[PDB]
This record gives C-alpha cells, structure tokens and sequence, in this order.
C-alpha cells in the first residue's frame, strides 16, 4: 500500500500601501508636519475681518 | 537606564474620580463592583441593624451622578475608580486642620467637570456612613491601584494609566516637556510617626494607608491617613494603638448595640477545675456519650453569648503596606499648587517605590 | 493579512491580525459503458472466420 | 414596575397582587425581583426577527 | 530562565492534544531544577502514604513546592517557570484560569485544590490535578464555607461576585473529600475555648454590656489537669495551620493593552510583587 499526501500550492496577499496624497480627500487638509507638538500648550490661530 | 516597573490601562468611567482635575501623580484606589455591597450586608451585619441602608445610600448616589442625560443607570463598564483627592475631601467633616480641609473640598467641587457636583460628597460621604453601620467595611471593598502617570479624555470616560509596582520616577508621562510626575498629596492627611514618636534618626521609611472607623448609632465617621513611618508592618499595632486608641475606647462600649444580652446574668462559674477533682465524680466512655440514658447523669452546661463586644464590632483601624522610600533620609517637601483657580495644601513625596499589600485589622 | 487603522482612545488598541487557512481537496469520478456481444468477440477473435 | 422610586401602597396584599398580575405574563417585566440597589434586567428572548 | 519538564516516550495521539489544551496553568515542582521529569510533577508525585491525599494534604505540599506556570508546550518537553525566581528577569506571564469566577484588574490571587468538582494521561497512567486560581478575598470566603457545610452535617451556598451567583453545590464525594479540614478546625477551637476558659474561668460568666467590657477594657491597656503542658498542644497545632489557610497570594494581575475583566478560559498578563 502506497499513499501520499500534497500540499498543491499555498497563497498570500499583496497589501495595498496606502498613502494620504493619493486619495481625493487631501484638499480638505493644510497639512503642514511638526517635529513637536508634545512640546506645546494651548496655540492660537488668529483671524481679521 | 530605566528602572523594571508595571504599567497598566482601564477603560474607566470618570464618575467619582477625574484624572483632568487631578494631575499627574496622584492616589487612585479600585473598588469591588456594586452589586456585592448590600447583599454581603444583608448577610454579615451583627443583629439589629437597618441592612437595607447600604442599598439605599448607595442607591441614592448612583441615581444622582446623572439626574439627566438620559442616562441609564446600570452599564456594562462602570467607574470602580475613587481619585484619592474625592476620597479625602469625602470625610473632609473629620479631621483637625479642618482650614486646609475647606481648602481640599473647594477644588473638589470646583475643578471637576460636571453639574451640581457637590451633592454627591454629601451623598457618598453618607455611603460611607453606611459602609460602617451595614458593616461591611469599606477595606474589604477599596483596594490600591496605582498612581497616575497619562490621560486620555472622552466624556464620562478616560484612558486611566497608572503605575501597579515599581518606582514612581520612572513611567514616562506622555508629554516630553516634563516626562515624569511626583506623588501629589493633600495635607490633611499626611501624618508623619517620626517627629511624633520622637524618631529623629535618618534612615529608609515606609508608606502605609490607614482608615478609621467610629461605631455608634447613626454618629459614624471616617478617614483616610497616608502614613510615613520607619516601622517594620509587624510593629504597627502598637503604635496605632497610642494615636487612636480613644476610638478604641468609644468603640467597645458603644459599638455594641441593639443586641439583648441574658437577664439576668445566667451562666456560672466553670467548674472543670473543680470537677476533675474529685474521682466520686460521675463520668462516660467513648461509646457512652452521645446516649440520652447517660448523658443526663453528666454536668448540664447551657452557654449563652449574647450581646459580647466581639472582635468584628472593636475594629478602630485598618492597614496596608503601600511603598517605601529607600533613600538615606526621607526627602519630603511643602508646597502649594495652584489647581487652576483654587491652590491647595500640598505634599509632594519624592522617590517612591511602589510595593503593595494585603489589609490587616488592628481589632 | 488584515490592514489596521490608528483609533483615538480610550478604545483599547487594535493590533495586526492575521489569518492562515487550508482547504481539503474533495475527489469525484466518472463512468461510461462499450458494450459488445457474442458475435463481436469471435469475429476478432478467429472462431468465426 | 422595572422602574423603582415610587412610594407603593399600604396594604400590602394589593401591592404584591398587582405585581403578579402585571409582571405575571409580560414581554418586558424581571424575572428575578428587582435589586434595592441596581437595576432590574429584561428577560432573554429567545429569539429576534 | 525557563526549565524543562521532558515527556517520556510513548504519547497517543489524543493525549498530545491533551496537553495542548493546559497551555498557561499553575503547576508545582519540587525544586527549581533546569532538567525534570514529569512523574515528578503529576498527582501521583505526592500520593506518599497509604491513602491518596485529600484536601488538606493537598494545601501542605502546595507550601513545600514551588509554583511553576506553564509556557509553551513542546511536544518533547513542557517548559515552564516557576513563580518565586524566575519572574525577577522576565516581566510578566500569562495565566489562564480555570475559575468559574472572573478575575478584575488589581486582584491578588492565591491557590485553591480542586474542591469545587483533571487530565489523565492513560500512556503513561497518572492523573494531572490542577489548582484553581481564585482571587484571594474570596479564599477567605471560600474555604471558610466549605469548613462550614461539614459542621452542619454533625442558605450557606449563596456567594455573589463582580454582578454574578455562585453556587458551591453545583455532593457526594466532596463532603467526604473534606473530612480531615473538618476534623482540625473544631479541635482547635474547642481545645482553645476550654483552655481559655480554664486560665480565666469567668469569661462566659461576666455581665455582657455591663461587666464584661471592663473585664476587656483592662486587657487593652499595657490528680492533675496537665493545662501547661497542653499549650503546646494547641499553640503548634494553632500555630501551623495559620500558615495552611493563610492562601498567601503569589499573583496580581496588572492589566495593560486589553480587556479590563478576564473571563473564563480567557488569558490574564500576571506579576508577582517586585
């Protein structure tokens, strides 16, 4: 008596690398990066009419 | 180089206590989930109590932490969560320096965030003067959980994020401008044994929590000490017995109540040293006893307890180890801090290393 | 393998999931009939001839 | 009757007889009576359509 | 620092799977030793005597060995760590319960034999008995209503905890597993409360709320009855079981990234004190 058992290929993912700028959605932002905040308190933005 | 400590998170309902209005490096303690309170007192109370009563008072102040909202008043998560700087300004009718104590309770009822904040302090205090009366002491129910080192605010819940073993000086805080914290503590309840006893000798001392409790009919008090103190936790019986031990004095005789004792006095002397005597005494073997024919012929001896002060209802205090300084000499300082508007009695314990324990009743 | 978003608290964090599967290979077969009969055999054979 | 806070009456061989009339085969009235303290629960449906 | 418990030779095919399911529980060692076999570790290790040991017997060898929680599960060998030295250099340990009450954040939690109803490995005839790791306020609880379901046999089964209904009597033989407790913790009550009554033969005598609290107030302030040499008797009896029903606890649990209260069958992160 001869048997054998297989493993007949086995399959994984590509995961999608996802950046912000490629969306439609990155003209709601200003986004312009710290390299602190942690290091700040309560700042203000001021406003003239 | 940073010392082993233990961090931990829960998904904490900021009822009782608020890590905002407390900041970094305060108490915290844990508590028991409510639903055990009133049935263990229904069950363990000495006879002739209102058991019902912690059923009610904490009933009371359940169902006035929202009066609005729309707000149920069972859930899935609750606050088991009581910040230390509610707990004292709780009992805050019940100290000496009741000055500094009006100056605990008004960044209590000032700097939390919510609406008529006041009237659970007159509520939970009373729960707290049910806790004693229905008997179930209340260190059975709290027990330690760490010191505050992060926050992260919701409505009505936080990320609370404390230190469970190891140096205070050591988790990192979340903000880099100042990266650690300090154990923060009011005044009112910080009772050095070392000026005190006369112990002005240097060395590494201990840090203990210590409550109090006052057992008559409806005049029922409370507090909370954090004691500094060169005493091993073997050698604290005797040296809170020299403090409280008027509370002691009030507690035996007037703890013990509603109970009916034997009229009139029944029981006599216990004659086993007067009984072994003498060899014309009857007696019975091993398969004699537990016979009606000969049983009636041994001594009848009916005992009656009832109404003894037992050790349960003498309770005046109850300990715990919390942690130790191990520096050379205790390094404590004195200062104010300004809790917004409000600036507080404050003592800053410095160097703190975290060891907690179990309760023992010094009964 | 499942991608992950980053949540604001104080809903515990999420970490990266993953999933890993086998499938058991189920086996079918297949029939079909020729018949012949008795003059067939002995005209190839030679018994008939 | 799930709610608590209402001063029942005096006589209370009617106020236990409302209760196991009304709660006594309801969709939505406990099973277990109801804590002094807590919150009464609704009863398991078994299922939901 | 993590020892080896090596399997012997010859394990079935359920049985590996067996001990695939006891993948975080609390087992005890004799001594912390890198290399151990496993008939060292099973139930059948302290049957010493003629009797297998009952529950008392149980709780004294649990004082004499070392805890050891259990890590992963190679087929060849069971590695584990024991809970007294090797939780100095690694932090923190799973455990999993097998409680039917749930653990909160900040518990500490103590041991408790098997007493409310166990692998048994038939390649290699012994039988795994497991402690239960409840919280330690209930420990105090527990066993205490246990002592006093068999002083009733010569109402008590209601325990709420954490919103929940317990139910001990979930009969026949646990009562009779729970004999020789029974038998020691009324003999040192009654050996106390007659020697006591025999040093100061007044003490159920006094006026209670009358006469008696002066007889406490003054003890706060700082043929022969062979009574002397019967001290002994009860003061080393007295004096070893405050260490057997102490349950000193071993383990708090620190939550820290996840649920704040573990289930059953669930996996609680443990540290011992530092």
């Amino acid at each position: 008596d001869v048997e054998f058992d297989a493993l007949l290929g086995s399959y994984c993912n590509t995961l999608s690398l996802v950046r912000f700028l490629e969306l439609g959605l990155s003209v709601a932002c200003v986004c312009t990066k710290f390299p602190e905040l942690a290091y700040m308190n309560e700042g203000r933005v001021q406003f003239e009419v | 180089g940073s010392p082993r400590h233990h961090l931990t998170r829960q998904v904490i309902l900021t009822d009782l206590c608020q890590p905002n209005a407390d900041r970094a490096g305060t108490l915290l303690l844990a508590l028991r989930h409510p639903a055990d309170l009133p049935h263990l007192a229904h069950q363990r109370a000495p006879p002739g109590r209102q058991t019902e009563r912690l059923g009610e008072a904490w009933g009371q102040l359940m169902e006035a932490t929202a009066l609005g909202s729309g707000r149920a008043e069972s859930g899935c998560t609750r606050a088991g969560l009581v910040s230390f700087n509610f707990l004292v300004a709780a009992c805050a009718a019940s100290y000496d320096a009741r000055d500094a104590a009006d100056a605990v309770r008004a960044h209590v009822t000032a700097n939390y965030r919510g609406t008529r904040v006041g009237a659970r302090l007159d509520r939970f205090s009373e729960c707290l003067r049910a806790m004693v009366h229905t008997h179930v002491f209340p260190h059975e129910v709290m027990r330690f959980f760490g010191g505050l080192v992060s926050w992260v605010t919701q409505d009505e819940l936080a990320s609370v994020t404390a230190v469970c073993a190891g140096p205070q000086e050591a988790a990192h805080t979340g903000h880099p401008g100042r990266p650690r914290s300090a154990v923060i503590l009011p005044a009112c309840a910080f009772v050095d044994l070392d000026a005190e006893l006369g112990l002005g000798g240097p060395g590494a001392a201990f840090l203990y929590l210590v409550f109090t409790y006052r057992q008559r009919r409806d005049q029922e008090l409370c507090c909370v000490y954090v004691i500094k103190s060169q005493l091993p936790p073997r050698g604290l019986e005797p040296a809170l017995e020299r403090l409280f031990g008027r509370l002691r004095i009030t507690n035996t005789i007037h703890g013990t109540e509603d109970m009916t004792p034997p009229a009139p006095n029944r029981n006599p002397d216990f004659p086993l040293a007067g009984l072994a005597a003498n060899p014309q005494t009857p007696r019975c073997s091993a398969g004699q006893v537990t016979n009606p024919q000969f049983a009636d012929r041994l001594y009848r001896w009916q005992p009656d307890l009832r109404g003894r002060p037992t050790a349960r209802t003498c309770t005046y205090a109850a300990f715990a180890e919390l942690g130790m300084m191990p520096e050379d000499s205790p390094r404590c300082l004195h200062r104010t801090e300004r809790f917004g508007a409000v600036s507080v009695p404050v003592v800053i314990l410095e160097g703190v290393v975290w060891r907690p324990g179990e309760w023992r009743a010094c009964a | 393998h499942q991608p992950l978003i980053a949540r604001d608290g104080p809903h515990p964090i999420e970490q990266p999931t993953h999933n890993y599967m086998t499938k058991i290979i189920d086996r079918r077969a297949l029939n079909a009939a020729f018949s012949l009969a008795t003059e067939a055999i002995a005209l190839l054979t030679g018994e008939a001839l | 009757y799930l709610g608590r806070g209402a001063p029942p009456l005096l006589d209370n061989a009617a106020a236990v007889y409302l209760r196991n009339a009304v709660v006594a085969g309801n969709r939505l009235g406990p099973a277990q009576p109801v804590p002094v303290f807590g919150c009464a629960q609704v009863p398991r449906r078994a299922g939901m359509d | 620092f993590e020892t080896d418990i090596a399997i012997p030779s010859g394990i079935s095919r359920p049985d590996a799977a067996a001990l695939q399911r006891c993948e975080g529980r609390v087992v005890f060692l004799p001594t912390i030793r890198r290399q151990l076999t496993l008939a060292d570790v099973a139930h059948e290790s302290f049957v010493s005597g003629g009797v297998s040991p009952d529950t008392l017997g149980l709780l004294l060898a649990y004082r004499r060995r070392f805890p050891a929680v259990i890590t992963r599960v190679l087929p060849t060998r069971i590695v584990a760590c024991p809970l007294d030295v090797g939780l100095t250099h690694a932090g923190t340990v799973n455990l999993r319960n097998t409680s039917p009450v749930d653990l909160c954040n900040g518990d500490p939690i103590s041991l408790v034999p098997p007493v409310f109803e166990d692998v048994r490995l038939d390649s290699l005839d012994l039988t795994l008995r497991f402690p239960v790791p409840l919280p330690s306020p209930l420990a105090r609880e527990i066993v205490a209503r246990l002592v006093a379901r068999g002083i009733r046999d010569l109402d008590l089964n209601v325990l709420y905890y954490n919103g929940s209904r317990l139910s001990l009597l979930a009969l026949g033989p646990v009562n009779a597993e729970l004999r020789s407790l029974v038998l020691n913790m009324v003999y040192s009550i009654t050996e106390g409360t007659t020697i006591i009554l025999t040093l100061i033969p007044r003490l159920f005598a006094l006026s209670a709320q009358d006469g008696y609290v002066n007889a406490l107030l003054q003890m706060q302030s700082v043929r022969r009855l062979p009574l002397y040499e019967a001290l002994v008797a009860w003061l080393t009896h007295a004096g070893q079981l405050g260490d057997t029903l102490a349950l000193a606890p071993v383990v708090r649990v620190c939550t820290f990234d996840g649920a704040a209260v573990v289930r059953s069958g669930d996996m609680a992160p443990v540290i011992r004190y530092p």
